[PDB]
């Protein structure tokens, strides 16, 4: 696996993608500490997406690459490898949806304060708590087994665990967040455009710039959770050799969301 | 007396301390400004040595706290520090006595230009618009007698769809209008938004134009603090 | 496992 | 302020009575209050608290377990609920308050008592009787086992007279503060270990049992007291 | 009667005793050097004597 | 009618006769004095618990007790040794610019937008801080009704006045006329027995407290006074105004001895207050800083770090140890 001349392109992505993702995510967070305070419920769910995804470049994109490429077999790393980088993405999906039911009600509900610093983290831990409780049916069956490789895992059997534990992390971990990302941002942009030329292109820069956020999360993780229940589908085989091509084009697209995150609050939140 | 109890002491007033912040954080604070022949306390009079009077009034589940000052001196550059993170000022105009009318625009000036009221809008509210309309229909005070330019002013295209009324009570109360929001933009940056009202004597929706304004200022308090400008 | 796979994880 | 005590009576020995004090005339949810029973023709003795709010119930270990102390703040009532009572609870029970703050004057206000018949550091008086003529300088002297000056340079050491047939009332509090109400007569010195109530001119009034009591550890221990008689 | 109560007030400062501000200003060099080591805030005090460390 | 030159003709008597003693100067004479050097204080505590805008504070006469207004209608009596809450007051007008405390230490009083000067009690025996009495009498509003002498107020601002109430009574006994704008600040003598206090006139009087009478007045600055503070020995005191200068005078000279000004600073000072022996004049700014002046040598020996808004109150307190501030974050912080 993994001729030379055709690694070195899909390395040029994960070491710039992940100078993007541990540089201008970082650089979120000691902005929002010392630069700035900004203490209240507005930004404990920024720094916390910026937690998941300064976690997601060191533990799952620079690391998950050595067993995509293809020795280091950890045999807790499998462990390590298997919770921590999937609660760090069940967290940074639901604290965009945080991010995005805190400015329902700041905009369509004005008068309905939420600023409440104890109550806010009982909900950034009671996120935190829900993705331990959701990552761990594959946790706890990690078994590292090789024959040339660097890493292994393994699920229980009767393509019953397989498909219906798959079915249930995609119908809440994608479709519950993007079904309440797309009625909050179209009842925020109703009200913003139900209400001259520094406002409307200021809601021409805040709503249609939170619009493209919702697609660029509704078909950069689409491709990359279908991958985890194609083999269940009629095929049954995993060992076709394009499958290394196929994994990366739809790895990066997914670890793409940790890199729009600093730039959108680079355009906006740090420059302006 | 040992120390651990007055610890005790100093957490249950912490207590009493955050459940008065929650009834601080969801009221709403109003300032009443203007002058005498102003209808200002008719305004009060009209909603459901003593140097500040506080009115309280619920308008569809949210409190406001106005603040209509009296017993003062003439100078105000002083206690208006203390006005400084206020929700809106309540700046009341009459428009009738034109000769006092010029004098309300300098009022209104020293507002919007003030060092500690960069950030807080206002809610004009032009008053006596019964008495405006018997001066212009009686035709005789006139406002170009005061003002050179009122002459080359002319109604725009859209403008106070009324039920019924003069051309010449539109033509008029768009000009007393325009001077305030010429002082609103000029003397002034996209921080705060003048937001003008057109008010009579006895007038039962003055309650719910202080809401439809104070919901904007609030959505433009969040709209800066997310970032989303 | 004997001949091949792949096994490419979250 | 006043606080009245009800309850009390005779109890056979194995059964439960509650006891009652209904302040008024102050702010009682601000104030902490203690029980002190007294035995008779003995010492007083420190029974248990409850402090305001309700967040700390501190008992004493002759009564821990089977008595229970609550209060009704609306009402303005403190309760004492006995469960199975001994005779060793044979005692007149004050309802004392007490307030906690930099410079507060706490056990300031006791109550009248009740008759309930039912059929640590330790600290000594020197002496338990002395006879003094109106007019003459007394020194009534106590003594503490651990030393009662806490870090932070108070020394809590609190001085009681109880006039026969009366409620205790306090005289010095922090080992040198009068309180409100008592003359420049009493005065108050100490050194850690040994503490010394001087009163300068002696009136009727002065007569009385004299008690001492720490507040560092809190199951507060009294003194024997000292009995002044003319 | 405005008038007579400036002119009567300042003949009221007019005839006030005036020293020199070379004997003034030597009675603020001579009160901040003799208590110059009882003022904390110059002269630190070390951290057993301050009761906020 | 020959009153009003008559007035200017005395008013070039008093500079003459002001003229006629400036020898030399305080730079002059304290030029050969060593300077302090840098002072680097550290927040040791930090306050919390206000909700809103932190007005006044004033010190105990114990070094150990703080009291604080804010505009959400509370006053919080700290501890400032343990960080605790002693008492907190809710107060019947949220509008409350001054605060004192007695210096016996059984009263506290308030005053602001309302015209009255609510003198609390302490040491109640029903165990609740009750208010004793509610001085009103005074037209416009009240800046520094926050000066006890032992048992009688003195109150400053709203009519252009200062008053002398006797708070067992409940009425003026002297009312101090002269000034000509709002009045903004006070500051008692050591011995009780004078008062300065600045105004929206650019001019600071000395008055009597026995007498009644303004037996001094001061023009140098030139815009509102906001802030005054005597010197610990009652000989001089000093001025912050709003055109970002300090200006020490002197009141057996009857002028301005020195001008505490830097070419940086733009603001106006909200707060002045002294050291214990004098040679410190901490002054807090419209911005978030506090600066520390050599009184001596007229120069910035210091800066007291940041606060995220208006440093509004300012004092040392009567040990000398301790340096408070309190601004607009709601935060008081406590310095050494």
């Amino acid at each position: 696996s993994m001729p030379s001349w055709q690694l070195a392109l899909w390395a040029t992505a994960y070491l710039a993608l992940v100078l993007v993702a541990v540089t201008g995510n970082a650089i979120v967070i000691w902005i929002i500490l010392a630069h700035r305070r900004m203490r209240t419920v507005t930004n404990y769910f920024i720094v916390n997406l910026a937690l998941a995804d300064l976690c997601m470049a060191a533990f799952n994109a620079a690391f998950n690459f050595v067993y995509a490429s293809h020795w280091y077999f950890g045999r807790a790393f499998c462990y390590f490898q298997n919770l921590f980088p999937i609660t760090a993405m069940f967290v940074s999906i639901y604290s965009m949806t945080a991010i995005a039911a805190d400015r329902y009600m700041a905009i369509v509900h004005p008068f309905q304060p939420r600023l409440s610093a104890p109550s806010t983290k009982a909900v950034i831990a009671g996120i935190w708590l829900v993705a331990l409780a959701l990552a761990s049916p594959q946790c706890f069956y990690s078994t590292v087994t090789m024959d040339q490789g660097a890493t292994k895992c393994v699920v229980a059997w009767p393509g019953k665990t397989l498909l219906l534990y798959h079915l249930v992390v995609i119908a809440l971990i994608y479709f519950l967040p993007l079904a309440v990302m797309f009625v909050a941002y179209s009842v925020i942009g109703l009200t913003l455009w139900r209400r001259n030329l520094r406002h409307l292109q200021a809601m021409k820069k805040f709503v249609k710039t939170m619009v493209l956020v919702v697609l660029t999360f509704a078909i950069c993780w689409l491709p990359y959770h279908l991958y985890f229940i194609l083999g269940s589908f009629q095929e049954d085989i995993y060992c076709h050799k394009f499958i290394q091509q196929v994994y990366l084009a739809l790895f990066w697209l997914a670890m793409s969301s940790t890199m729009y995150n600093p730039i959108i609050y680079c355009c906006l939140n740090h420059r302006f | 007396a040992e120390d651990k109890a007055a610890v005790e002491r100093s957490k249950m007033i912490e207590k009493q301390l955050q459940k008065d912040k929650q009834v601080y954080r969801r009221t709403l604070r109003l300032l009443l400004l203007g002058a005498d022949n102003s209808g200002k306390s008719t305004i009060v009079k009209q909603m459901r040595t003593s140097g500040i009077f506080e009115t309280k009034f619920q308008v569809d589940k949210v409190n406001f706290h106005m603040f209509d000052v009296g017993a003062q001196r003439d100078e105000r550059r002083k206690w208006i520090q203390c006005f400084n993170d206020v929700t809106a000022i309540i700046f009341v105009v009459d428009s009738s006595d034109y000769n006092r009318l010029q004098e309300a625009l300098n009022d209104f000036d020293s507002i919007w230009n003030n060092r500690w009221l960069r950030t807080i809008s206002v809610i004009l509210f032009l008053n006596k618009q019964d008495l405006l309309a018997e001066k212009v229909l009686a035709g005789k005070s006139k406002i170009e007698d005061y003002f050179p330019e009122f002459a080359r002013y002319t109604t725009p295209e859209d403008a106070t769809p009324e039920p019924g009324e003069d051309p010449r009570v539109t033509r008029a109360k768009y000009f007393i209008r325009k001077e305030f929001v010429d002082i609103s933009t000029a003397s002034g940056d996209g921080r705060h938004i003048c937001y003008p009202h057109f008010t009579c004597s006895v007038d039962t929706e003055n309650a719910r134009r202080i809401f439809n304004d104070c919901k904007d200022i609030i959505l433009q308090m969040n709209l800066r603090e997310y970032n989303l400008v | 496992h004997k001949t091949d796979s792949f096994v490419g994880l979250m | 302020v006043q606080l009245v005590e009800s309850g009390g009576g005779l109890v056979q020995p194995g059964g439960s009575r509650k006891l009652s004090c209904s302040a008024s005339g102050f702010a009682f949810s601000s104030f902490g209050m203690h029980w002190v029973r007294q035995a008779p023709e003995k010492g007083l003795e420190w029974v248990a608290y409850i402090s305001s709010g309700s967040g700390t119930i501190y008992y004493a270990d002759t009564v821990k377990g089977r008595f229970t102390i609550s209060r009704d703040d609306p009402k303005n009532t403190l309760f004492l609920q006995m469960t199975s009572l001994r005779s060793e609870d044979t005692a007149m029970y004050y309802c004392v308050r007490s307030i906690y703050y930099y410079g507060s004057s706490p056990f300031d206000f006791w109550g009248q008592g009740t008759t309930l018949t039912v059929s640590d550091i330790v600290m000594t008086q020197a002496t338990s009787s002395v006879p003094v003529t109106p007019g003459e300088s007394v020194s009534i002297s106590c003594r503490s086992s651990k030393s009662l000056l806490h870090s932070n340079g108070n020394t809590y050491l609190y001085w009681f007279l109880q006039r026969p047939g009366q409620s205790p009332q306090l005289l010095i509090y922090r080992m040198s503060n009068l309180a409100s109400g008592v003359p420049d007569r009493f005065s108050g010195s100490g050194s850690g270990t040994a503490f010394t109530l001087t009163i300068s001119r002696l009136e009727a009034e002065d007569v009385g049992v004299y008690y001492c009591m720490q507040h560092l550890e809190y199951p507060l221990t009294f003194g024997a007291g000292t009995k002044l008689e003319l | 009667a405005q008038a007579r109560k400036l002119v009567e007030q300042l003949k009221m400062e007019a005839n006030i005793d005036r020293i020199k501000v070379s004997k003034a200003a030597a009675d603020l060099m001579a009160y901040c050097e003799a208590h110059a080591k009882e003022d904390p805030l110059l002269t630190p005090v070390p951290a057993s004597e301050n009761p906020f460390r | 009618d020959q009153l009003r030159q008559e007035a200017e003709q005395l008013k070039n008597q008093i500079r003459d006769a002001r003229k006629a003693c400036a020898d030399a100067t305080l730079s002059q004479i304290t030029n050969n004095i060593d300077p302090v050097g840098r002072i680097q204080m550290r927040t040791r505590r930090t306050l919390r618990g206000h909700l809103a805008k932190i007005y006044a504070m004033h010190w105990g006469t114990d070094s150990r007790l703080l009291v604080s207004a804010s505009q959400d209608g509370k006053l919080i009596i700290w501890d400032s040794y343990t960080t605790n809450k002693v008492h907190a007051i809710p107060l019947r007008s949220s509008w409350v610019m001054t605060c004192a405390y007695a210096p016996s230490g059984n009263y506290v009083a308030c005053g602001g937008l309302d015209n009255i000067c609510s003198i609390y009690n302490l040491k109640t025996r029903e165990g609740n801080v009750r208010v004793s009495r509610e001085l009103a009498g005074h037209t416009g509003y009240l800046s520094c009704c926050r000066f006890l002498d032992d048992n009688q107020i003195v109150t400053s601002s709203g009519d252009t006045t200062c008053a002398l109430w006797d708070i067992e009574t409940g009425q003026q006994t002297t009312t101090f006329t002269g000034h000509t704008g709002d009045v903004m600040s006070l500051s008692l003598a050591p011995d009780t027995r004078l008062f300065v206090s600045g105004a929206c006139d650019a001019s600071a009087k000395l008055w009597d407290v026995r007498e009644g009478m303004c037996r001094q007045t001061f023009t140098g600055h030139e815009s509102d006074i906001n802030a005054i503070c005597f010197f610990p020995n009652g000989n001089a005191f000093a001025t912050g105004s709003d055109d970002a200068t300090c200006r020490l005078f002197d009141l057996r000279a009857d002028q301005e001895l020195m001008t505490y000004s830097h070419d940086n600073i733009i603001c106006g000072i909200t707060s002045v207050s002294f050291s214990k022996s004098g040679r410190l004049l901490l002054a807090g700014y419209d911005d978030f800083n506090c600066n520390v002046w050599d009184a001596l040598k007229a120069d910035r020996a210091g800066v007291l770090a940041g606060h995220d808004n208006r440093v509004s109150c300012l004092g040392v307190t009567d040990d000398g140890m301790a340096v408070a501030t309190g601004s607009w974050d709601s935060f008081l912080k406590i310095w050494n």
